[PDB]
């Protein structure tokens, strides 16, 4: 048989996977794992080292992994995510979501390209009085556990690696980190902290953090969202196959770059040459311009060698760059090829089931955390934050405001949603608030 | 102390260098004032003041 | 580390002065395989005395 | 001081034992699982009763 | 009392091998590569038995490209499947909890559905199983630990006598420290009532639950044992064949396709000089084993040599065969890839659209099915309302609505035939509406503020 998913083994493939999104040099730094040396007995040896060195940096990175993700949070975040409930009251957790005046929407931003990349990442709103919604990195998180409790699928454990740095009065760079440690016992929520002082961990006693009314917790106030499912269980990320492919498209590039500069030059090869007639005429040195003309023995026949196009190795590089492609990855243009309109309204459903699944996932996640932080505050609990479901948004057609307008004057529309739809089609900017505000006085004329 | 072996942003990135071995936060209130640490130029190679006796 | 990166300079003179290398120590974390003896677990021996495999 | 009856440290025999005691700092002793386990039953048959074997 | 309490019925035991094929056509390249054996014959058993020839065969192997097109596949179809959300028809406010944390781990009954139609999609086999601790909870359960199920004819009806399945669990013990604990369920039907065991496993000792029969808020047990087995085909205890079997051998095959195509363009690829015509008395006296290739430089040959830079031509076999699978894959109506050079006229897949989303519709309506009758056994349960349904996303290809479409829809509400919580439905699934049905209703009762 095989193990449960990969046995946890996703480490390497997270690496991989951030090696490719930082871009070339990432990769060309790490030729050795993924281009194989051509030849073992020259690897060993120091020209053969050298070879390598000029195999690799010949090479191109065509770095379409990132763009795929750039596309994908292009089409996700348009215009701004919808929040839904008090917004004055909630105001002062949106601006500054963890204490550093970062909005909340950029903040699902990197959660929702840490989800879209590799799949997996983490929120855990704490209270400090403020509660805090963090961003945790996926590899941060490194103990989670599944005992089921009361016939019921429950998460007990949980400690994940936080980081931060220390600004000592000299200007020493100072790494130092903190391991929050979230635990459930009873059914009931228990945290402590630790704190290193370059090796010094510094461990705080189990506590009970409670609700603004009291009753303390329920359940540990962190998620776990993933491109396939908010659940503590790994989640394959969305891109291995396409880093697969851009890896491999990376090597033919290796081979292709070294034939166009080895092989690439036509040469004369003057067969058929015999070294007394250099000597004689030539001289060692062949003038080739066009107003001169070389002469040559009897029977001699010069021919211009050079390796040509349609070569098996930019077959592949095409076929390849073609797979990336047919996979949908919304990665390149293509201005060669184009599409009638209507053919593909029939697979954006497919096209888009990542970028919905990812959609949903961060905006159930940031809805929870929003949940927890009004739990700690003391707030209203119906508040929702749902990011656009609508993709390949685009400026709404006349006809489009026509429909929209002819929509609202019946009653199967609200204002609010009237709203939404034209600001989202990119016809107005401002608050739906303030416009009633303004227009609610007589007509200017 | 601190590993990081755990995950490579980078190579090497930071990770290590055995930056020192010997206890130098000994400057201004970690000295309480005795080994005051300041940043004011002067020019020259000296100082010179003078006070009465 | 870089044993020497201090050194008393004098601005008044221009001697030459030696050079140093950056050097790379390696760490290392070697795995060891652990397992079982095989076990001896026939079904009659427990279903004799009515107990489940 | 953390109590551990671990083999590793006694070190000796008779009147000749040598008790030893280490001290740690924060990650000194470092133990990283590969998470591969198997188990594997096996049977065989051939004997009067049907064998297995963990 | 009872027999093993592992036991895995034959037909899965076969089915096992296709299951973990699948599987690992869903992992990537990552499993393929690490069991390649089993799927890329080697090119020679001769050398595989040398070390030589193993090394050989991983250089073949790691120089390989998995398309993995059947991802795509799941993926592209759980979008379609799963385009906006499943609508809950029947009391909301009472039924909340079941859709906020259906298993009390904070996952949406969406998110759980959606993850159990993937599974069906890929090996066409799952379940859905409702306990009660309090409160009931509806569990999830995979292909592979449904290990073994029973039916019998009693009064004519088939009914499931036994069905055990095989839960995941684990022990979060004092520590931070790896334990991976089993907990297999036993599910009885005897004298029509619904028994249950446990067989815990806790600390690793005998907490085997005895004969227990859960029993309903109002009383009377069970008629019927409270597990569904939804599959790609119907709703039967008996194995569905996956769907996604034919694209992974294809897949396969072009995997060993692409491992060769790999082999031949990093040996022959590159352009070679082959000199002929030569002797070793003219290399020694000119080219000394080293030859300049440059523009800026020539080299001469003697009488009769004639150079010819060889190189592998394309449009082999090998491309051809490689392309021909891939157009199959395509041909099977899956929508693994894309292609920009074709086209399609409008209109006339308009005919086929029902052919193409088959096993979306089947697998719609198995899954939909399978919670219906789950949501029933949890009101059961708690004795509410029986009358419930839970209806996923039948209607495929989904895109924005027209303005033609919005007016029509609007015109069909204000007549007596589409209902307003209809209309509301339709206006969400087009994308021109967020707020609920009583959200806009309360909103818009008041007159216009002008």
């Amino acid at each position: 048989k095989y193990v449960r998913e990969d046995a946890k083994k996703m480490h390497k493939l997270w690496a991989h996977i951030r090696m490719a999104m930082e871009g070339s040099r990432a990769i060309k730094d790490n030729a050795k794992e993924f281009v194989p040396h051509p030849d073992n007995t020259k690897a060993t040896t120091p020209e053969g080292v050298a070879r390598y060195k000029a195999y690799i940096e010949r090479a191109v990175w065509y770095g379409a992994s990132a763009n795929t993700v750039d596309g994908m949070l292009g089409q996700i975040f348009a215009r701004d995510p919808v929040f839904t409930g008090p917004e004055d009251k909630f105001d002062m957790l949106i601006n500054d979501v963890d204490g550093s005046g970062l909005s909340i929407h950029q903040q699902a931003r990197d959660s929702a390209e840490d989800a879209l990349s590799l799949g997996r990442g983490g929120l855990f709103v704490d209270y400090s009085a403020r509660p805090y919604i963090k961003f945790i990195a996926a590899e941060d998180i490194l103990n989670w556990r599944e005992r089921w409790v009361n016939g019921a699928k429950r998460t007990t454990l949980l400690v994940f690696r936080e980081e931060s740095d220390a600004d000592d009065d000299g200007y020493q760079i100072y790494k130092e980190e903190v391991w929050r440690e979230l635990r459930l016992v009873d059914g009931t929520y228990w945290q402590r902290t630790w704190r290193e002082n370059d090796g010094q961990l510094y461990v705080d006693d189990w506590i009970s953090p409670t609700k603004a009314d009291g009753s303390q917790f329920d359940e540990i106030p962190f998620v776990i969202f993933g491109s396939k499912n908010n659940d503590p269980t790994i989640d394959m990320p969305p891109m291995r196959d396409l880093v697969e492919l851009n890896i491999a498209h990376f090597r033919n590039s290796a081979d292709y770059e070294e034939a166009c500069f080895i092989c690439g030059q036509p040469t004369l090869f003057l067969s058929g040459l015999t070294e007394h007639w250099v000597k004689n005429v030539l001289g060692g040195a062949v003038v080739i311009g066009s107003r001169d003309a070389v002469p040559l023995p009897v029977n001699a026949k010069p021919e211009l060698l050079q390796a040509e196009g349609n070569g098996m190795v930019k077959e592949a590089m095409d076929q390849k760059e073609r797979q990336m492609v047919a996979l949908g990855a919304k990665l390149i243009d293509s201005d060669k090829t184009q599409r009638t309109f209507g053919e593909a309204s029939m697979e954006a459903a497919a096209q888009n089931s990542v970028l919905s699944r990812v959609s949903k996932n961060v905006s159930d996640a940031y809805t929870k955390a929003l949940r927890w932080a009004a739990m700690f505050l003391g707030l209203d609990e119906k508040i929702e934050y749902e990011l656009n479901s609508d993709f390949d948004i685009n400026k709404m057609s006349p006809e489009e405001l026509a429909a929209v307008i002819s929509a609202w004057q019946s009653n199967a529309i609200s204002f609010t949603e009237m709203r939404w739809q034209i600001k989202k089609g990119g016809r107005a900017y401002l608050e739906d608030e303030d416009m009633r505000n303004e227009s609610e006085q007589d007509d200017p004329l | 102390a601190l590993s990081d072996l755990q995950v490579f942003n980078d190579w090497a990135y930071k990770t290590m260098s055995e930056v020192l071995d010997q206890q130098v936060e000994l400057f201004n209130g970690a000295t309480r004032g005795a080994i005051i640490l300041r940043s004011a130029g002067n020019t020259g190679d000296l100082s010179e003041a003078a006070f009465w006796a | 580390k870089i044993q020497g990166l201090v050194r008393p300079r004098d601005p008044y003179s221009n001697a030459d002065v030696a050079a140093k290398d950056l050097r790379q120590l390696v760490d290392n974390t070697i795995k060891v395989a652990s397992g079982t003896p095989p076990i001896n677990i026939p079904p009659s021996m427990l279903r004799w005395i009515q107990k489940n495999p | 001081i953390i109590i551990t009856d671990s083999p590793a440290l006694v070190s000796g025999a008779a009147e000749t034992l040598r008790h030893s005691t280490l001290g740690l700092t924060t990650g000194a002793i470092l133990i990283e699982q590969n998470q591969d386990f198997d188990s594997t039953v096996v049977d065989g048959t051939g004997k009067q009763n049907i064998t297995r074997q963990y």
